[PDB]
């Protein structure tokens, strides 16, 4: 990942010949790594990636092997090699002109391999060592959006975006402000026969834009914008007027976008800047006339419904939710994909309990260790004497255990009421006993 | 190529095939649409497949094959072929063994013919069948029949009239050019045939265009499941090819969506860019691509094959874990429930096409079974399956919804059976699933019995879960349909065989269900199972045996009241099976007893509770005894192996009973009819009783009292009556049989003499009883009419004698214990003495053949060396018992005196024996050596000495085969120890005789040194190889005794010896042996002996390497020579210091110098004066007897360089001797490195000869019509290369190599790929750090990269081969660059890529063999010349002594 600077193993003139004689060929695997050990030298690496922004360049904008072939494998190979090293990314930081040439180099056919490439790429602005970043013409990037888009495409089209917002965040807000409040004048327009099936690959340009609005932040400026779309007129005539007409016709799949294009709006903050090392601070502009608090609430079945078919969707699209909305079964599912996504190393450690002791044995062990590691431990549950059952069975019957003998007659911790217990008196809780409702917990 | 090594409608068609008239074949063929019908095993098609091999054989060489002369094919042959092509795809698929197909040959031409249909149908096939690479793996071997890298030229992608002349590419000329084919004119002229066949019909077929378009997706497909990595998958595949491929699956006609659809399915199960494949299809989509085509097969009436092929790419998908997920958003879960649920009006197959479907993507991921669960999807099938039930009941079978049944009993019974799919049991009692199950159970006749096998599995399954409900089962009349089922009988399907117990299990539960299963005899099917002829093979091929009796045993200790009737019918089958013995087929009989006893064996003698209740020993006993009298097991068998294993058990229980039942029925036999199948009942009853002897470990009193009794006795004494009867009538009993019979008889009675003797609290006359009674009359009988049986009675008393032995604790401890005074009193030697003259007199007398005679003379040599080994002190002086022992003495003198004349190969084993023993306390030192001079003067000792005497002159008179079996023995140390008895040995000419006897003893050694000089003038022209190894031995021998204190002795030997030439590879050897050892002694010692140069014999031992047998001998000589040439006496005492090194590290314990010596014996062997300095002041931790002692870049000086260079500039002519030769400087720049340097630049261009002999074979590109020979000789050519490299520090001969390596690698493509290899080679064999690293900053330096670069630029070229070259040439330039790349130091580090012809194999495995060997083992290849296998020669005794002194 780092700067190599090693002897140029190879003279600098045959690597032109190498690199069109690698390009001209199949099964090029093992040829890509050649180039990225002649590489290793800062000159090589160089002259390599230049040669193959050269070659992407003079084959589509200038026009044996065809020009098709030889530009998506020069693709292949700029985008194999940044990946591999990444000191490769920060050559273009070098030159910046060999953007503006994959830029310029980017048709309906070419913009899949194009977008992949520039994802990888964007890796150079990250330390901020761009030079001249007002003449990158990333306005030809920002109109990328006129293209057809896979979602994969759609993915690294994000990742350019993201590695480049605090550089043309105001740029950026003006296409995708703007496209996307046209956007929103044609569905309005189109009322009387609009369906979100048949108006699909619209209302998904219109998702991925409002998306990508959300990604950089709105400016102090962009404000008075912001409430413009997040209070449209079509918002109102889809939820009260075609919306009940699609839930009986379309399925649950054709619905949604227009229901994650309308959250977006509503969870689009204002940031400043990167303030920190690296993170932007983030301020949470509100409405008034809008009706997103009404209908998120007079959908919330429909909403949920969406969650459970989809629950990644409380990562994206419906991550500024106000978990309010949320029913108890998709509240729980999120609750448990936010803790476990903290990759911890989870120990298994053994744990000597007597059946009749299980509340004492167990308080002795645990409380000598600390949250964070009483929390990630594989408790292996080990009852003395009695070994007849497996590791599951001897897990629950120790959480079983404890359960019953913490609301013990003779432990006093709780008095029942009915059903449910609450702690006894401060008066009857010991002291020193006090320390067992903290292990309880 | 054909095969090489049912049912009722399965053999019909299979008798029809074969029967059927050539033209009547298409017509049947294209009748088997469908595989409606049980799979079936590749074995049974054997002729019906070895048919279609034939015709499509005559259609191939008919037509042409390559040319494809005949353009027109007849209508009736692409019919036929059509019909076999498309028959034989259905055939392999619905059968086992699918490997077995070996007509793949004859499939292939049709895929590069003129015949559009014929080419697609031949292609399937090979699309299937490598679908099944991965899972057999067997069948690649199948396919390789065909080659499988000339369909890539049917994938290159059609488009309309493209390319109208094809491009080629030829050898020699070098050259690319365009041929027209437009010409049209005629069908011959309009490896590289097969490629331009396609490039012919891509242009000229136009019209039939759409039938060529699915040729190269079936082509791709086949070519996908065989190496995923060498095809053309791009990112422009996965933008293009991709979606282009299932866009017509959308569309086109059915005839090219099917081939399409095959295509997709290899990319998804070889899951190569798997990510993008399901993303392609729009899994995730309601109205994806492949969810709105699974409604487009269930609704429309698509064709069957359509359908077929669609519905296992849908299978195959609901096998991806990736895929099923998003084929789950899609809504496929909720589109099977609704379906099956609501749509009445789908085909029971597409019903049954939908519930199949579930049967994987259920078990694939959790998601959708949480969601079939939650939409009641359980309840959808219990209703279903009622629902289909019901329609058939009382109405012929429909194969359809039989089998739409047996699809919902399988989905069932799998989801019952896995442990985490167990909520599928939560709504069985309110569904119509315990009513469909009723039903099925009451009429199973009307149902498949693989329905009725997963009926149990899901019974069973769900009352193992849940018992509780099991009232609720037996009251929805679920055990009373059961027990309405096993009224019927047992069917031929194994699903069913093995899961019945399982399910009798699960109802055990129950109480009141065992007393009904006791009262109904349900337990019978499981037993009559075993005496069932047609299931025998079932029984067999699956483990059912097995299971039954894993059954058995748990079903009794769980629960012991049906102990009772199982154990009855245990013993009741055991009968019923013994009974069908006498009527049956012995291999099918064999075949019943070996699956009734894999049961037994895990149902009778278990060490588990309850088990003692059904295992009786004497109702196992009585059966297992029975049933051995009838058939003949063999030993090889695991019949043998579990019948023996449970006889042992019973012999262990009562040993005493089975003896006593067996002598019952042993001699009840003899009193029936003397028929030879009576014969073989004694026969068999005896060598069962032998095993049991034999095997037995611990012995009970009563068993041995039952031995010495006189009812035992009585019955044994009946069979040596009833045996020697059978002598009389030699038509009934030949004489080979009879002897074999005798020979049983005597190993029996034997085994009991030997557990009399073994068991403790044995009386001495109680054994003595029995000895007495067998030996005397073994002794009656060699005096009878009937002398035929002689050897073998004598062979008997020989291993009767040898029972009585001491237990053999100290180290040759053989006298008799008790039977010494019986054997003495009886006159054993007396009468021995008397058979010896009565024999020979009947040689006098000319009435017995003069090699009968001697058989006789080995019988009875055999019998006295066995007597004479158990006399104590025999040859012994001691005035108390000298009486009878005496006598004995000259007993054993008359004997040989007499028969001195007649021994052979045979008896002179015998006679060494009793030399040996006469001579015992010499020979294994007993005697105080002092006292053994004193005893000299003796009787005993002076008898003894004519006996030795006799052995001599018996040894003199013998030839080269018959000594050969005593040459070295330890007896000669003693005989020749006497300088007399030496001289006469040595002037009968057997030199090998006495040179093991020298190496052995100091004494005879002495007598040795006398010849040295006279034989020395016999060494040049000698031819007798055993003459000159004495010589060269003794030479050495002496040279270290010489070393202790001696020295004086090796100067006087003074010489000329001057080898003859010889064609004789033996005497070549022994020359160069003689040779080696004058030379290497020269170098440490004074030896007058002058001979003339060690090249001019060792070019002989080149010249000759070729042409003789066994050649690693005279290979391991002559390097040998080479070695002691070149090594000075500084670098041969730092080769043996550096020996010792290794042993000091490890700072063990090691005890004795005896342990030092004679581990280290090749080391002392190659200078004992350097190994004596060694061990004198580097002393070890060698405790001796006494404490222990305190312990603690190859530049060589004086080294003869001149045979280095004289080696390197040789060049033979011969193939073979080149090997050799180059073989020979690899260990030499290996030994001693520095020769190199001895090399003036003007020798450098004789390396070129190394650099041109290694590039003529590349390693990498296999060539045709290679030679082994010439494979090693590029090998080690080029390894004498790499070895300079990397043993070696010289900069300027290391760049003199590089340089001319660099100039030849751009010559041509074979030498690119040879020395870029080789370069490469250098690097990755890495000696040592230091020398990678010189190599390392050398190639750089060379420039070696851009040569390579360069080379591989211009060799560019469009050739099919390219992108084989190219895998080849970028894997050392990647390593090459890599270390290049990363620093210095972890550049070591770095790894690669991160009898004619019984003869010609036997020359060709030696050349794999020779290596460079470490000096270690190569120093002990020179010890084992002179020391020859002997672990202790006399000086390594007389060094140990100075060692410790």
């Amino acid at each position: 990942i780092a700067e190599r600077e090693a002897a140029a193993s190879v003279p600098i003139d045959i690597v032109f010949g190498l690199i069109h004689m690698v390009l001209q060929c199949g099964n090029r695997r093992n040829l890509y790594r050649i180039i990225h050990n002649i590489s290793a030298n800062k000159e090589v690496r160089i002259f390599s990636v230049e040669t193959l922004v050269n070659s992407i360049y003079q084959a589509v904008v200038e026009g044996v092997i065809a020009p098709e072939v030889i530009t998506k494998r020069g693709f292949e190979a700029l985008t194999y090699l940044c990946t591999k090293s990444s000191d490769f990314t920060t050559v273009f930081s070098y030159n910046t002109e060999l953007i503006n040439k994959i830029l310029q180099a980017t048709n309906k056919r070419t913009i899949s391999e194009s977008v992949k490439l520039l994802s990888t790429v964007g890796d150079c602005f990250n330390n901020d060592k761009v030079a001249e970043p007002e003449n990158i013409e990333v306005r030809k990037y920002i109109g990328f959006l006129e293209y057809d888009m896979t979602d994969d495409t759609f993915k690294h089209f994000c990742e350019f975006i993201k590695k480049t917002d605090r550089f043309y965040r105001p740029m950026y807000l003006l296409y995708l402000m703007g496209g996307s409040k046209k956007s929103l004048e044609e569905c309005l327009d189109k009322k009387a026969e609009f369906n979100s099936h048949t108006h699909h690959k619209g209302i998904i340009k219109l998702v991925r834009m409002l998306s990508l609005v959300n990604i950089m932040g709105i400016t102090e400026t962009y404000l008075d914008s912001l409430m413009e779309l997040r209070e449209m007129p079509f918002w109102e005539y889809y939820f009260n007027i075609i919306l009940p007409k699609e839930k009986e016709s379309l399925y649950a799949s054709s619905i949604l976008p227009l229901f994650k294009a309308f959250v977006i709006v509503h969870t689009i903050q204002m940031y400043i800047g990167r303030n920190e090392n690296i993170n932007e601070f983030s301020e949470i502009p509100n409405s008034d006339s809008s009706i997103y608090y009404s209908v998120v609430e007079k959908e919330k079945d429909l909403i949920n419904t969406f969650i459970q078919a989809d629950p990644d969707l409380l990562f994206h699209a419906f991550a500024g939710l106000q978990k309010k909305i949320l029913d108890f079964d998709n509240k729980r599912i999120y609750f448990y994909k936010k803790i476990r996504e903290d990759v911890q190393l989870r120990p298994t450690i053994s744990l000597m309990v007597q059946r009749g002791a299980v509340f004492e044995d167990t308080f002795h062990q645990l409380m000598r260790l600390n949250g964070e590691q009483v929390r990630n431990a594989k408790f292996n549950i080990k009852f003395a004497g009695e070994e007849g059952v497996d590791a599951g069975g001897l897990t629950r019957e120790w959480y079983s255990e404890l359960s019953k003998e913490m609301f013990n007659a003779n432990y006093a911790l709780f008095t029942p009421i009915g059903s449910s217990y609450q702690p006894n008196h401060i008066s009857h809780i010991n002291p020193e006993h006090l320390v067992y409702f903290k292990f309880i917990g | 190529g054909p095969m090489k090594i049912p049912g009722k409608q399965i053999s019909n068609t299979i008798k029809q095939l074969s029967n059927l008239p050539e033209e009547e074949l298409p017509t049947y063929l294209n009748n088997i649409y469908e595989w409606r019908c049980a799979k079936t095993d590749l074995l049974y098609w054997v002729d019906v497949l070895d048919r279609f091999d034939e015709i499509l054989k005559a259609v191939v060489t008919e037509y042409g094959l390559g040319q494809f002369q005949n353009k027109p094919m007849k209508e009736s042959d692409k019919e036929m072929v059509y019909a076999i092509l498309k028959f034989q795809k259905l055939l392999v698929e619905n059968s086992s063994n699918k490997s077995m197909f070996s007509s793949f040959d004859v499939v292939e031409p049709f895929i590069y013919s003129f015949e559009l249909d014929l080419a697609i149908e031949a292609l399937y096939l090979v699309s299937f069948f490598a679908s099944k690479i991965h899972i057999q793996r067997s069948i690649k071997t199948s396919m390789a029949l065909m080659k499988m890298e000339t369909l890539k030229t049917l994938i290159e992608r059609v488009k309309e009239k493209p390319q109208s002349m094809y491009t080629y590419y030829d050898e020699t000329t070098n050259n690319c050019k365009r041929v027209s084919i437009k010409k049209a004119v005629k069908k011959g002229i309009y490896q590289e045939i097969r490629r331009f066949i396609h490039a012919i019909r891509l242009h000229e077929m136009a019209e039939q265009h759409e039938k060529l378009k699915i040729i190269r997706m079936l082509a791709f497909s086949a070519l996908v499941y065989y190496n995923y990595t060498d095809l053309p998958i791009d990112s422009e595949f996965i933008s293009r090819d991709l979606p282009e491929t299932l866009a017509i699956i959308n569309t086109e006609s059915y005839q090219m969506r099917e081939a399409a659809v095959t295509m997709i399915d290899a990319i998804f199960r070889m899951r190569i860019r798997h990510s993008a494949v399901i993303a392609a299809m729009n899994a995730q989509s309601h109205e994806g691509m492949i969810m709105n085509l699974l409604k487009k097969v269930v609704n429309e009436d698509v064709p069957e094959h359509f359908a077929i092929v669609f519905f296992n790419f849908l299978s195959s998908c609901f096998a991806s874990g990736p895929c099923v997920s998003a084929l789950f958003s899609a809504g496929i879960v909720q589109y099977v429930c609704n379906t099956l649920r609501d749509q009445p009006d789908i085909s029971y197959r597409k019903r049954m096409r939908l519930v199949m479907g579930a049967n994987t993507f259920l078990f694939t991921l959790p998601a959708p079974f949480t969601w079939f669960i939650s939409e009641n999807g359980i309840r959808i099938l219990s209703k279903e399956l009622l629902l289909a039930v019901d329609v058939a009941l009382g109405n012929i079978k429909d194969h359809d919804l039989l089998m739409y049944i047996n699809s919902i009993m399988k989905i069932i019974s799998q989801l019952f059976k896995n442990a985490g799919t167990a909520e599928a049991m939560r709504g069985f009692l309110e569904g119509e699933f315990p009513r469909a199950i009723s039903l099925i159970l009451f009429h199973s006749e009307e149902f498949t019995p693989s329905i009725l096998a997963y009926l149990f599995s899901a019974v069973g399954d769900y009352i193992h879960n849940e018992p509780s409900n099991l009232p609720f089962i037996i009251e929805a009349g679920i055990f009373d349909g059961f027990v309405m089922c096993m009224k019927k009988e047992l069917p031929e399907s194994p699903d069913f065989l093995l899961e019945l117990p399982n399910l009798i299990e699960a109802f055990f539960l129950n109480s009141e269900l065992i007393k009904k299963i006791d009262e109904e005899n349900i337990l019978d099917r499981i037993f009559e199972s075993f005496e069932i002829v047609n299931l025998s093979n079932i029984i067999l091929m699956y483990d059912i045996g097995r299971a039954y009796g894993i059954f058995l045993e748990n079903l009794v200790r769980h629960y012991p009241i049906i102990s009772l009737t199982v154990k009855e019918k245990i013993y009741n089958t055991m009968k019923n099976l013994e009974s069908m013995i006498p009527n049956t087929d012995p291999e099918l009989m064999r075949l019943l007893l070996g699956n009734l006893f894999r049961m037994m064996h895990r149902a009778v003698y278990r060490k588990t509770t309850n088990n003692q209740l059904i295992t009786d020993k004497g109702l196992l006993n009585n059966r297992i005894i029975s049933m051995l009298m009838l058939i003949e097991i063999p030993t090889e068998t695991e019949l043998y192996t579990d019948v023996m294993n449970i006889l042992m058990e019973v012999f262990d229980e009562d040993q005493t009973y089975v003896i006593s039942y067996i002598a019952k029925v042993i001699d009840r036999v003899m009193k029936n009819k003397v028929t030879l199948e009576n014969i073989e009942k004694i026969k068999r009853i005896l060598l069962i009783v032998n095993y049991l002897i034999f095997k037995n470990e611990e012995t009970c009193e009563e068993f041995i009292k039952h031995c010495t009794s006189k009812g035992f006795l009585q019955i044994v004494k009946r069979i040596s009556q009833y045996f020697d009867n059978l002598k009389k009538d030699t038509a009934l009993v030949s004489v080979a049989k009879n002897e074999s019979l005798t020979n049983l008889y005597y190993s029996f009675t034997m085994g009991i003499l030997k557990t009399v003797y073994r068991y403790s609290k044995t009386n001495a006359k109680e054994y003595l009883k029995i000895f007495g009674l067998l030996v005397e009359d073994l002794l009656s009988k060699t005096e009878q009419i009937d002398h035929l049986y002689y050897t073998q009675r004598m062979h008997g008393l020989k291993n009767y004698i040898m029972v009585d032995k001491s237990p053999q604790q100290y180290p040759q401890k053989n006298e008799f214990v008790v039977t010494q005074e019986y054997l003495m009193g009886i006159n054993l030697s007396e009468t021995l003495m008397e058979h010896a003259k009565n024999s020979v007199s009947m040689l006098k007398d000319e009435k017995i053949t003069m090699d009968a005679h001697k058989k006789v003379v080995s019988s009875i040599l055999e019998v006295l060396s066995i007597y004479v080994r158990g006399i104590k002190n025999l040859f012994v002086p001691v005035k108390e018992p000298k009486k009878k022992v005496c006598e004995i003495e000259e007993h054993v003198l008359i004997i040989v005196e007499l028969l001195m004349d007649y021994i052979d190969k045979s008896s002179i084993e015998h006679l060494l024996n009793i030399v040996k023993t006469a001579f015992f306390v010499t020979l294994r030192k007993q005697i105080t050596k002092e006292m053994d001079r004193e005893n000299e003067g003796s009787a005993e000792y002076k008898r003894r000495n004519i006996l030795g005497s006799f052995f001599i002159s018996v040894f003199l008179n013998l030839p080269k085969e018959e000594t050969e079996a005593v040459l070295k023995s330890d007896i000669f140390t003693i005989l020749v120890k006497n300088k007399k008895t030496f001289k006469q040995v040595y002037n009968k000419n057997c030199f090998g005789l006495l040179q093991y006897a020298a190496i052995k003893e100091s004494r005879v050694f002495s007598h040795l040194v006398s010849f040295i000089p006279k034989m020395t003038k016999q060494v040049g022209a000698s031819t007798d190889p055993a003459f000159l190894k004495l010589y060269a031995v003794g030479l050495v021998f002496v040279a270290m005794r010489d070393t202790l204190k001696k020295t004086t002795v090796l100067s006087r030997f003074i010489g000329n010896i001057v080898f003859a030439e010889s064609t004789c590879p033996a005497v070549v050897e022994a020359q160069g042996i003689v040779i080696l050892a004058i030379v290497k002694l020269k170098i440490e010692y004074n030896l007058a002996i002058t001979i003339e140069d060690p090249i001019i014999h060792l070019n002989r031992i080149y010249a000759i390497v070729e042409t003789a047998e066994q050649k690693e001998g005279l290979v391991i000589l002559a390097n040998l020579l080479i070695r002691r040439v070149i090594e000075s006496k500084e670098a041969a005492k730092e080769a043996v210091d550096t020996i010792i090194k290794n042993k000091h590290l490890g700072k063990s314990r090691m005890y004795t110098v005896h342990t030092v010596c004679s581990n280290l014996r090749n080391a002392l062997f190659y200078s004992i004066s350097s190994f004596l300095e060694y061990l004198s002041s580097n002393f070890e931790c060698i405790s001796a007897g006494w404490e222990e002692i305190r312990h603690k870049i190859k530049i060589y000086s004086g080294l003869n360089a001149e045979l280095f260079r004289t080696l390197f500039v040789h060049r033979a002519t011969g193939k073979m001797e080149q090997i050799v030769r180059i073989h020979s400087l690899c260990l030499l720049v290996v030994s001693f490195p520095q020769l190199i340097s001895t090399l003036v630049p003007e020798d450098y261009s004789f390396f070129m000869y190394f650099l041109e002999n290694h590039a003529a074979y590349s390693k990498s590109l296999k060539p045709s019509a290679f030679q082994q020979e010439d494979k090693t000789l590029a090998y080690w050519s080029g390894h004498f290369i790499m070895l300079i490299f990397n043993h070696t520090t010289y900069v300027e001969v290391k760049k003199y190599i590089l340089e001319k390596v660099l100039e030849l690698l751009p010559t041509s493509i074979n030498a690119t790929v040879i020395f870029s290899e080789l370069i490469q080679e250098i690097l990755t064999m890495r000696f040592s750090k230091n020398t990678f690293d010189e190599n390392t900053a050398l190639v750089k330096e060379m420039n070696c990269l851009e040569v390579m670069i360069r080379s591989t630029m211009q060799i560019d070229n469009r050739r099919k081969d390219y992108g084989s070259i190219m895998e080849i040439l970028t894997k050392p330039m990647e390593y090459i660059t890599r270390i290049l790349a990363v620093d210095e130091k972890e550049a070591f580090y770095e790894e690669v890529t991160q009898q004619s012809s019984s003869e010609q194999s036997e020359k060709n495995e030696f050349l794999k063999s020779l290596c460079i060997l470490p000096i270690s083992k190569l120093i002990g290849k020179e010890m084992e010349i002179f020391n020859a296998d002997e672990r202790m020669p006399f000086v390594q005794k007389i060094l140990e002594g100075s060692i410790i002194s």
